[PDB]
């Protein structure tokens, strides 16, 4: 199905619905893609009051979700058209990114500082959405996941303490994101193992002639960014490809990981940035 | 409300700006604004409250005779009993 005519079957008033009208064309998620469903499944704030409440789990939760529009909010009817890949669609925004027009755009978790009340707490349940941040800010924040996911297998604790004080605070576009202060999960764990994995066979596959460049680049030229890399021969080129291949395997492998489902690619981003044509789910 | 202000028919007026009215709402000289760039779909979405028929208790009414408890008693009104102290039929006995 595709127009899923929700009826959220909850005690709203006017000035909920005065909200959803104001916010048609935004992105809800549904678990189950039917043509009628109810409020306790739409929105996805149903899997953000679980109490073990980190990354972990709901960043492979959402993965499950099937989003959808928000179309023509009447009474509590809903029509949450769930998208047909390829198709331009306007989208309206819930994180507070200007989404800049061309990139790819991903599905992020409600961003772990606080918990918004996303509509109202309609009789102790609000619908909380999930923030639509581009394909940067979502590898960013699970980069710094992973972080803070490393130094706390080498540190004290006070010392893991300070690792996510020090970055739990993401700018990215007029936005002061926060990490989850994470609790340490086996679902990170054993993806944090095929990073370090990963890295192992980056210095395998590398051969002695990429790894030469560079550190024979400083001895010569000075370079802007040569100050920083500085702070942090076989004839057969054949071989040299080759280990080359298996090594960008990797890096997309490792790029992957710390990314997230790829969803719409920002076509038009608005004068008020508030709305965009978004296509390829 | 504002689906009021798009449905409903306005008078239509001869009215002055400062500058223009994309930044009369930037120091905002018109007080609780609204703006909207394109094909807006609010007013096209509505909403009740739905108050139906207070329906009122009326309540039914009754007197001390109109109960049967009447019988039990000999019910009568003397006006000047506020007077009065202890009320002491006397019975004569053969």
């Amino acid at each position: 199905e595709t127009t899923v005519l929700v009826t959220f079957e909850q005690r709203l008033t006017t000035g909920d619905v005065g909200k959803l009208s104001r916010l048609i064309g935004a992105v809800i998620p549904i678990p189950y893609r039917h043509h009628l469903l109810g409020s306790s499944q739409v929105g996805l704030d149903a899997v953000v009051k679980d109490k073990t409440r980190d990354y972990s789990r709901m960043r492979a939760r959402m993965r499950e979700m099937t989003l959808t529009i928000m179309r023509r909010v009447e009474g509590n009817q809903m029509i949450l058209g769930v998208p047909t890949h390829g198709q331009c669609y306007t989208i309206r925004n819930t994180g507070p990114v200007s989404w800049e027009k061309g990139d790819v755009l991903t599905t992020l978790p409600p961003v772990f500082s606080g918990e918004v009340t996303g509509l109202v707490s309609v009789s102790d349940w609000d619908l909380v959405l999930p923030w639509i941040v581009p394909m940067a800010l979502a590898t960013e924040i699970n980069q710094r996941m992973m972080m803070l996911a490393l130094l706390s297998l080498d540190r004290s604790h006070e010392e893991v303490r300070a690792a996510t004080a020090q970055l739990r605070v993401v700018r990215y576009r007029d936005a002061t994101l926060t990490l989850p202060e994470i609790t340490i999960d086996d679902t990170v764990l054993i993806d944090m193992r095929n990073v370090c994995i990963s890295l192992s066979m980056i210095a395998n596959l590398s051969s002695e002639v990429t790894l030469a460049y560079v550190r024979k680049l400083a001895l010569e030229d000075s370079n802007m960014l040569l100050m920083k890399c500085q702070e942090i021969y076989n004839i057969t080129p054949t071989e040299e490809l080759n280990k080359l291949t298996a090594l960008f395997v990797m890096i997309r492998q490792i790029t992957d990981v710390i990314s997230e489902q790829p969803a719409f690619l920002v076509c038009d981003v608005s004068p008020d940035d508030k709305s965009a044509l978004c296509i390829y789910k | 409300n504002w689906t009021a202000t798009e449905l409903l028919p306005k008078l239509d007026v001869p009215i002055d700006l400062l500058t223009h009215i994309k930044l009369s709402v930037g120091e905002e000289m018109f007080n609780n604004f609204r703006l909207y760039y394109g094909d807006d779909p609010e007013r096209y979405n509505l909403s009740f409250e739905a108050i139906f028929g207070t329906y009122c208790n009326k309540i039914e009414w009754v007197t001390f005779l109109g109960t049967a408890l009447a019988t039990a008693a000999h019910a009568i009104m003397f006006h000047d009993l506020n007077k009065m102290t202890t009320g002491k039929m006397l019975f004569y006995i053969q």
